[PDB]
RNA sequence: UUACGGCGGCCACAGCGGCAGGGAAACGCCCGGUCCCAUUCCGAACCCGGAAGCUAAGCCUGCCAGCGCCGAUGAUACUGCCCCUCCGGGUGGAAAAGUAGGACACCGCCGAACA
RNA sequence: UGCCUCCUAAAAUGUAACGGAGGCGCCCAAAGGUUCCCUCAACCUGGACGGCAAUCAGGUGGCGAGUGUAAAUGCACAAGGGAGCUUGACUGCGAGACUUACAAGUCAAGCAGGGACGAAAGUCGGGAUUAGUGAUCCGGCACCCCCGAGUGGAAGGGGUGUCGCUCAACGGAUAAAAGGUACCCCGGGGAUAACAGGCUGAUCUUCCCCAAGAGUCCAUAUCGACGGGAUGGUUUGGCACCUCGAUGUCGGCUCGUCGCAUCCUGGGGCUGGAGCAGGUCCCAAGGGUUGGGCUGUUCGCCCAUUAAAGCGGCACGCGAGC
RNA sequence: GUUGCGUGGUUCACCGCGGAGGUAGAGCUACUGGAUGGCCGAUGGGUUACUGACGUCAGCCAAACUCCGAAUGCCGUGGUGUAAAGCGUGGCAGUGAGACGGCGGGGGAUAAGCUCCGUACGUCGAAAGGGAAACAGCCCAGAUCGCCGGCUAAGGCCCCCAAGCGUGUGCUAAGUGGGAAAGGAUGUGCAGUCGCAAAGACAACCAGGAGGUUGGCUUAGAAGCAGCCACCCUUGAAAGAGUGCGUAAUAGCUCACUGGUCAAGUGAUUGUGCGCCGAUAAUGUAGCGGGGCUCAAGCACACCGCCGAAGCCGCGGCACAUCCACCUUGUGGUGGGUGUGGGUAGGGGAGCGUCCCUCAUUCAGCGAAGCCACCGGGUGACCGGUGGUGGA
RNA sequence: GGGUGGUGAUGGCGUGCCUUUUGAAGAAUGAGCCUGCGAGUCAGGGACAUGUCGCAAGGUUAACCCGUGUGGGGUAGCCGCAGCGAAAGCGAGUCUGAAUAGGGCGACCCACACGCGCAUACGCGCGUGUGAAUAGUGGCGUGUUCUGGACCCGAA
């Protein structure tokens, strides 16, 4: 499971302003 | 599985409501609100009709109103 | 009395009435500034793209 | 102009209820059913014929918030659009409930006396 | 599987799922039209049989009743209840609308004819409304006399009205129709399953939080219910994202390699640890971790041992290695 | 979608005005249901400790509840604005497998990079460039061409890596930053709220801290102390048949409660900013992209610059659409504006190259074609020149 | 020193082509390389729409005939010329209908000019004309379409 959070986590970035494909 | 398609039927949709908005010009025979039973109340120069649709009998403006409770429409000439 | 209007930010990504208000003050690219008077039809434009665009009452 | 009579607007801020007061014309109850008409029985009602009696009631007036009804302002909920990781924030709207209160309606068309 | 009603549906309309609920394939000669009249249910009080609830009387009661039938919207002004007379449950039409891909579907003032009811005003082209239905074809019947294959007829055709489809898979491939294929073939698809990967983590797994209790007493030596929170991604699944112009499927063998959630060996804390042995927890992955019987087996049980006979990952590691 | 022919502002945006609503929310003695606790009380049940209808007092809940009820959205309308709106009718289409992200919902386990809808929502599809390490669908921004010019966007500025080891004020000690829960915690900074005290506060110390009321009983003893239980008064600074150890008890070490003794805060408690633990899978650090960083290069607030794209501006070239003025004012040219020029399916328009024929013309044994090389040219398909080879 | 042409230490950027897909550098497909070949064509007085040209209330021929030809004849036919109606039929109307009701379908055909029966000179109607797109009709081009193998290749 840690690929999935980390890929999901990696929207909170500023440049990606929280959101993120998939 | 178990077969709950026991209710996955519909009638369809009878697109009922308001046609003709308030102070909206309409001619004669014009219907101006569809619906069933009488949600709105024919008023002056407005005829209900058989299923309660509510059409123009003259040509004018549509308005909304209220009569004893009663919300109506007619159309003032 | 007379506002002084400059698109900022792009209409990419700007939904339909942003875009329709951005064309109808007349702005069309970036830093593209216009002159409109100051009425409510213009206050209302503005308050639609408020956030693409930057006002001052510039003469 | 009246504690009067007459028909609508409106459908509770108007209703319902309580308490008083009112009978000139009028509205009424009221007295009868030979006389049109009527009761899924009943002259109760409807209808007709009267004026012995009466404001007891309807009706009208006034007063009561009692049961109801209307109801802000503000605040909040919610929310369009923005900004922003949520939490949030800006901005434009903004309830329901509750509270202050309002409220025992208001307006329109002919006759009696007065005048 | 068509139709009707509601919710989903995000306050116009519309809106999907093998989403949540129900109805329909009729009925009524009055339950239609019209004129007139009426107001219900429930509650309270009194009353022969009669009682909680039959009929009666009086109150109170604005809709909680009823509506032919689902639901919704309506209807007390009644569309609900009753009575009289009737057939408009019309013919010829129809401005204008709604809805709609089309085909369909829906509403319609108003004009005329001839009527019904009404004193009149007026209302009536079925039913409070929205389901109770089926295109076209091909035929049938009645009427009209339109055409009438040389001519007169006739046959036959035509028009108008209307009838005949659980064509219900309900826009209705034929009037007429079931299966098997592991003997299978071809065209395709990773648009779609089986393996493996991926996401998820219900299930599984490993922990933890709270601590009712059990433990002679004592929750926390040990075990811990009811509940709660997570980890892992080794189970069974869910999803269907790569692969169908091929990613060889279980077990074994051979070779490994990695994690530690440690079986042994090593170091410790607590103990309901006297000692010997243990129990539990913590640290620790260096090495080690047997041979047989049964089963294809994995697993498991058993035999004999052992310090121990660990658990997992690596396409459930490894078939261009067997 | 494109394109032709018509129509002409009808489209769309904003402002105002006229309208229907039953979502969000809320409310429910306003209905239908669900439903908590009281009080009364019909019944039933064994005279009534049991039941508790209906009411009544309060607090609540609902997609298919609504006395109510937005914001948006929708319809119309009047102004204002806006070139490439709209509409009709023809020609030619393609598409009818969508994906993710935001917001509202269903299904699912309020799982899925799941699935199914809604959304004048977006992006991808069909969108390059910049940021996000890499990274269709996120953020910025829509590439006509050229430039060894400038300004910016998002994001950034210690080195990798362009621009800040920027400035001021604080915070963090965890490499937190640079993943995670219930929950555990005298971490720390800040904002609050009470108790005591120079009539001497907390910490530390000497003295002292008991008698009848040691009732019920388990019993060897219950005597507080194997356990449940009297449920109160009095020489006294204060002082219980007693706070925790402990024995069969009798006992024994002490704490509640003050005096003296020593000299300044000391305890509780709340919200918060930043931290700690919980923390835990398998090739190799492997959860800042790396180096490194707290002497911040981390965080918060305030401020100042700068970097940063194919965005914008500057200068030059091209093209399309449209408008205005001159020339046979539409076959249309010229000049100047204005706008526009990413693009898959696809539509429309205009061209390059090869071959053959016809007409005209012109090259060719002083060397055609074809081929090769080199030098040039055009916005593209491509073209020309020169030379070599070659032979019609 | 400068410019050609060759090479390219070194720095940055940079995920083949095609097909097909929501999405491929993809570990999806196809392709070893080169040269040559290999896919919307043709027919028809077909159909629709358009561009263009001829003639125009007309247009045009088919077979065929005569010519060394691509030229000249050839009116049969076709389309246009009036519609409405099931049809008889009627006709700028017609059908339904009882209807001097309503509806359906159909006619009111164009721009510029003159000429009249005349409005002071400016106009309703009706006629010449001029459109040598009028209005049709015929040819030719293009897109689509029909029947043919119909863009090409491929089964069992
Ligand atoms: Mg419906
Ligand atoms: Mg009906
Ligand atoms: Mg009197
Ligand atoms: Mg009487
Ligand atoms: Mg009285
Ligand atoms: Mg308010
Ligand atoms: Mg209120
Ligand atoms: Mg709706
Ligand atoms: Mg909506
Ligand atoms: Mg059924
Ligand atoms: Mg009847
Ligand atoms: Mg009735
Ligand atoms: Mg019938
Ligand atoms: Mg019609
Ligand atoms: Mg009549
Ligand atoms: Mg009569
Ligand atoms: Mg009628
Ligand atoms: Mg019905
Ligand atoms: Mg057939
Ligand atoms: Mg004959
Ligand atoms: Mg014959
Ligand atoms: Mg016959
Ligand atoms: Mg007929
Ligand atoms: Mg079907
Ligand atoms: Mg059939
Ligand atoms: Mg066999
Ligand atoms: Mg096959
Ligand atoms: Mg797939
Ligand atoms: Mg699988
Ligand atoms: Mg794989
Ligand atoms: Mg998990
Ligand atoms: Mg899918
Ligand atoms: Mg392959
Ligand atoms: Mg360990
Ligand atoms: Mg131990
Ligand atoms: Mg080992
Ligand atoms: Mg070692
Ligand atoms: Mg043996
Ligand atoms: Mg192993
Ligand atoms: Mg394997
Ligand atoms: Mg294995
Ligand atoms: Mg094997
Ligand atoms: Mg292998
Ligand atoms: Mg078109
Ligand atoms: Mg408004
Ligand atoms: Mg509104
Ligand atoms: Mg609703
Ligand atoms: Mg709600
Ligand atoms: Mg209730
Ligand atoms: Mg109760
Ligand atoms: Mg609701
Ligand atoms: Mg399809
Ligand atoms: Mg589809
Ligand atoms: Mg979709
Ligand atoms: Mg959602
Ligand atoms: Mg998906
Ligand atoms: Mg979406
Ligand atoms: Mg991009
Ligand atoms: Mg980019
Ligand atoms: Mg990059
Ligand atoms: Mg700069
Ligand atoms: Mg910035
Ligand atoms: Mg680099
Ligand atoms: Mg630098
Ligand atoms: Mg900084
Ligand atoms: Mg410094
Ligand atoms: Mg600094
Ligand atoms: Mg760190
Ligand atoms: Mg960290
Ligand atoms: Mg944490
Ligand atoms: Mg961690
Ligand atoms: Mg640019
Ligand atoms: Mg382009
Ligand atoms: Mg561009
Ligand atoms: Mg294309
Ligand atoms: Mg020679
Ligand atoms: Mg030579
Ligand atoms: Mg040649
Ligand atoms: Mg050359
Ligand atoms: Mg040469
Ligand atoms: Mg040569
Ligand atoms: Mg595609
Ligand atoms: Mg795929
Ligand atoms: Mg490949
Ligand atoms: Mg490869
Ligand atoms: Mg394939
Ligand atoms: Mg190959
Ligand atoms: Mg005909
Ligand atoms: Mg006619
Ligand atoms: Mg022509
Ligand atoms: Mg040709
Ligand atoms: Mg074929």
């Amino acid at each position: 499971a840690k690929r999935g959070r980390k890929k999901r986590d990696r929207k909170y970035s500023k440049a990606n302003h929280g959101k993120r494909p998939n | 599985g178990a077969s709950s398609s026991r209710n996955g039927r519909d009638s369809a949709a009878q697109r009922l409501g308001v046609k003709r908005y308030g102070g909206q010009v309409v001619k004669a025979g014009e219907i101006l609100v569809r619906q069933r039973g009488t949600k709105f109340h024919p008023g002056v120069n407005v005829g209900r009709g058989g299923d309660d649709t509510l059409f123009a009998k003259t040509a004018g403006a549509v308005e909304f109103g209220i009569k004893r409770g009663r919300k109506t429409v007619s159309i003032v000439g | 009395s007379q506002l002084k209007i400059t698109q900022v930010r792009s209409t990419i990504g700007a939904r339909w009435k942003q875009r329709e208000s951005l064309r109808t003050l007349g702005l069309r690219r970036i830093r593209h500034s216009v002159i409109r008077e100051d009425n409510a039809a213009t206050r209302g434009l503005i308050a639609v793209v408020r956030h693409l665009v930057e006002v001052e009452p510039a003469q």
